[PDB]
C-alpha cells in the first residue's frame, strides 16, 4: 500500500531550527497531522490540519505540506523538545488505512556538560538471608553519556556479575544509569571493602561500601 | 477536558487472547469514535482500527480483521478491544485515541497505553529489597534511600512512595534485563536528615503482569 | 504567500472509491479558481451559488475538497437532491450546495486491462446518507427480517461492490475522477480567498 516516508533522525543545536520531512506521492492531496511521542510516555498531538495547534501547544511549533513532502518546523528547539515525532494522514484511497510514518528522532546536543551524582547501596540485611548479596550503584544527572563504570574489591578490578544499564534520558533531560553487582552472601562479607568507580568525560569518582557497617 | 484511562498491562502466551479497557471522562461518550494504535518495541506506530460508541460500527485495519473485537459499553462510556490468536510479533504498547473528526482522521487525546508482551510464559513477580540510609547519608544535610525490585519477568512495573504522594527528590531508574532474563529496576529517594526517623517512607510496588502489590517500609537498621 | 495547493488534488497520481471518498480541508492561502476552468478538459464543471469566474473575487473561511472515483453514467448523480445508488449510498450532497462539482474522464488511468476492481462502491445502508457523509463499514446488510447471524448467505449480503474498469468499457461506465469543491464560511476570519480579492 502506499505509505509515508520520514527520515531516520535529525539532529541540532539548541536554539536552532529543526525540520522534520514526511514523503509521499501527492501528500498534498490528503491533510497530514503531527505527533509528538516523548520518551518512553503516551503520544501528543502537535499539528493538525497540516499548520493549526492545538490550544497548549507552543508557538514555535509549525506545520506545512505541498507538493510531496509535508513539513514540521520547531524554531529554538530545547532539549526538552528531544522525542520522537510521527506524521499521520488518513488514506480511504488504500483500503481504509490510517497511515503512519516511519517517526524521526530529533536530537539535541545539549550545550551543558554535567559531572554525574552516584550513590552506593550494599546489599541489603533481608536479601543475605536470600542467599543473595547485590551492590546497587546508582548515576543519575550527567549529559554526556557515562561509558566507562567499572568494579573494585579490595582495590582490585573485578567483573564477575556486573550489570549495567543503557544510558537514558530523566525528566532532566540529563542521563541517568545504574549498575549492579552480583555476589554471594559469603564473598560480600569476605573481601574487605567493595567500591564502584565511574568515569565520565576523562573524569573519576568512587564509592565504597564495606560490610561491616551496622553489622 | 478529556482523558482516556486505559486497562492494566495484561501479559499472556501465545496463542491466547487478550482484551483492554478504554474508559474516556469529560465529554459526550457517543459523539467520537476510539481508536485504537498499537508500537511494536523501538518502532512505529500501527494503526488497528476503530469503534463508534454511538452505533457499534467497528472498522479494522487488513492485517488484525479475523482476530481483532472492538467493542462498546456507553453505560458505563468505555470502548475495549480484544485481541486474539496472539503471536510473539504482537508484543506491543497498545493505545486508545480519540477520533476527532470522522472525514479528516486525527487524534485529540492518547491513552498512556498497555504493555502486552507475548512470550514463553512465565511471568514472575519482583524480589523487593530495602536500602537503608548509609552512614555517610546521616551525616550529609540530605540522606538517600530506596527501594529495589529484583527478578520479575520482562514486565512493567510501577513503583510509587507512600502510594503516589512523595515525589520530590525521587528517581526510578529504567529496568535492567539481566543476563538471566529477569527484569530489575531501583527506586532512589534522597530525603533530608532531620526527617529520617520522625516520617516513615514505605514505597509500593505494583506489578501488573503478575498481579503483585507490594508494600515496604524502608526502616533504618540499628 | 503560498497558494492553495489545487494542483496537487487533480493532478494527484491516485483516487479513492466513492463511498471511502477523501476530504482535504483548505485554509490559509490565496486560491487561483481560474487555473481550474483554464483546463477546459474537464467533462463536468457545474458551479452552484457562486459564479465560477467571479470566484477569484471571493474570500472564504474554509474550502473542502471532496475526491473520488465513479462510473460516468453515476456522474449525475453528484448533485443536489439527486436519487440513486451513489447519492443513498455513497455520497449525498445538501439541497443548497454552495460550490463546484469537477470531474473528468480517466479510462487511460483507472482501467486496468483485465479490470481495475480496486474502486468499490457501497450498495446498501440501513439509511440513505446525509450530507457529506461518508460510510465505509462492512457489516454485512441484513435485507431478510432474520438476523444476520452468516458472514454470507441467503438474505446476508456483503454490502460493497466492486467497478470492473476496464479500457474497452463502455463510456457510460468508464472511471472518471470527481472533486467536488464546498465553500464554508464560519464566524471566524477568511483563510481562502481568491486572487481577485483586491
Ligand atoms: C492540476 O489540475 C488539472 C488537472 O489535473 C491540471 O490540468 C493542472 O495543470 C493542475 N492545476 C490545477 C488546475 O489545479
Amino acid at each position: 500500500s502506499y505509505e509515508l516516508t520520514q527520515p531516520r533522525s535529525v539532529s541540532v543545536s539548541p536554539g536552532q531550527t529543526a525540520r522534520i520531512t514526511c514523503g509521499g506521492d501527492n501528500i498534498a492531496s490528503k491533510n497530514v497531522h503531527w505527533y509528538q511521542q516523548k520518551l518512553a510516555q503516551a503520544p501528543v498531538l502537535v499539528i493538525y490540519y497540516d499548520s493549526d495547534r492545538p490550544s497548549g501547544i507552543p508557538e514555535r511549533f509549525s506545520g506545512s505540506n505541498s507538493g510531496n513532502t509535508a513539513t514540521l518546523t520547531i524554531s529554538g528547539v530545547e532539549a526538552g523538545d528531544e522525542a520522537d515525532y510521527y506524521c499521520q494522514v488518513w488514506d480511504s484511497y488504500s483500503g481504509h488505512h490510517v497511515l503512519f510514518g516511519g517517526g524521526t528522532r530529533l536530537t539535541v546536543l545539549g550545550q551543558p556538560k554535567a559531572a554525574p551524582s552516584v550513590t552506593l547501596f550494599p546489599p541489603s540485611s533481608e536479601e543475605l538471608q536470600a542467599n543473595k548479596a547485590t551492590l546497587v550503584c546508582l548515576i543519575s544527572d550527567f549529559y554526556p553519556g557515562a561509558v566507562e563504570v567499572a568494579w573494585k574489591a579490595d582495590g582490585s578490578a573485578v567483573n564477575a556479575g556486573v550489570e549495567t544499564t543503557k544510558p537514558s534520558k530523566q525528566s532532566n533531560n540529563k542521563y541517568a544509569a545504574s549498575s549492579y553487582l552480583s555476589l554471594t552472601s559469603d564473598q560480600w562479607k569476605s573481601h574487605k571493602s567493595y567500591s564502584c568507580q565511574v568515569t565520565h568525560e576523562g573524569s573519576t569518582v568512587e564509592k565504597t561500601v564495606a560490610p561491616a557497617e551496622c553489622s | 477536558q478529556v482523558q482516556l484511562v486505559q486497562s492494566g498491562a495484561e501479559v499472556k502466551k501465545p496463542g491466547a487472547s487478550v482484551k483492554l479497557s478504554c474508559k474516556a471522562s469529560g465529554y459526550t461518550f457517543t459523539s467520537y469514535s476510539i481508536n485504537w494504535v498499537r508500537q511494536a518495541p523501538g518502532q512505529g506506530l500501527e494503526w488497528m482500527g476503530w469503534v463508534n460508541p454511538s452505533n457499534g460500527v467497528t472498522v479494522y485495519a487488513q492485517k488484525f480483521q479475523g482476530r481483532v473485537t472492538m467493542t462498546r459499553d456507553t453505560s458505563t462510556s468505555t470502548a475495549y478491544m480484544e485481541l486474539s490468536s496472539l503471536r510473539f510479533e504482537d508484543t506491543a504498547v497498545y493505545y486508545c485515541a480519540r477520533e476527532r473528526d470522522q472525514l479528516v482522521v486525527y487524534f485529540d487525546h492518547w491513552g498512556q497505553g498497555a504493555l502486552v508482551t507475548v512470550s514463553s510464559a512465565s511471568t514472575k513477580g519482583p524480589s523487593v529489597f530495602p536500602l537503608a540510609p548509609s552512614s555517610r547519608s546521616t551525616s550529609e544535610s540530605t540522606a538517600a534511600l530506596g527501594c529495589l525490585v529484583k527478578d520479575y519477568f520482562p514486565e512493567p512495573v510501577t513503583v510509587s512512595w507512600n502510594s503516589g504522594s512523595l515525589t520530590s527528590g525521587v528517581h526510578t531508574f529504567p529496568a535492567v534485563l539481566q543476563s538471566s532474563g529477569l527484569y530489575s529496576l531501583s527506586s532512589v529517594v534522597t530525603v533530608p536528615s532531620s526527617s529520617l526517623g520522625t516520617q516513615t517512607y514505605v514505597c509500593n510496588v505494583n506489578h501488573k503482569p503478575s498481579n503483585t502489590k507490594v508494600d515496604k517500609r524502608v526502616e533504618i537498621k540499628t | 504567500t503560498n497558494l492553495c495547493p489545487f494542483g496537487e488534488v487533480f493532478n494527484a497520481t491516485r483516487f479513492a472509491s466513492v463511498y471511502a471518498w477523501n476530504r482535504k480541508r483548505i485554509s490559509n492561502c490565496v486560491a487561483d479558481y481560474s487555473v481550474l476552468y483554464n483546463s477546459a478538459s474537464f467533462s463536468t464543471f457545474k458551479c452552484y451559488g457562486v459564479s465560477p469566474t467571479k470566484l477569484n473575487d471571493l474570500c472564504f473561511t474554509n474550502v473542502y475538497a471532496d475526491s473520488f472515483v465513479i462510473r460516468g453514467d453515476e456522474v449525475r448523480q453528484i448533485a443536489p437532491g439527486q436519487t440513486g445508488k451513489i447519492a443513498d449510498y455513497n455520497y449525498k450532497l445538501p439541497d443548497d450546495f454552495t460550490g463546484c462539482v469537477i470531474a473528468w474522464n480517466s479510462n487511460n488511468l483507472d482501467s486496468k486491462v483485465g479490470g481495475n476492481y480496486n474502486y468499490l462502491y457501497r450498495l446498501f445502508r440501513k439509511s440513505n446518507l446525509k450530507p457529506f457523509e461518508r460510510d465505509i463499514s462492512t457489516e454485512i446488510y441484513q435485507a431478510g427480517s432474520t438476523p444476520c447471524n452468516g458472514v454470507e448467505g441467503f438474505n446476508c449480503y456483503f454490502p460493497l461492490q466492486s467497478y470492473g474498469f476496464q479500457p474497452t468499457n463502455g463510456v457510460g461506465y468508464q472511471p472518471y475522477r470527481v472533486v467536488v469543491l464546498s465553500f464554508e464560511l464560519l464566524h471566524a476570519p477568511a483563510t481562502v480567498c481568491g486572487p481577485g480579492s483586491h
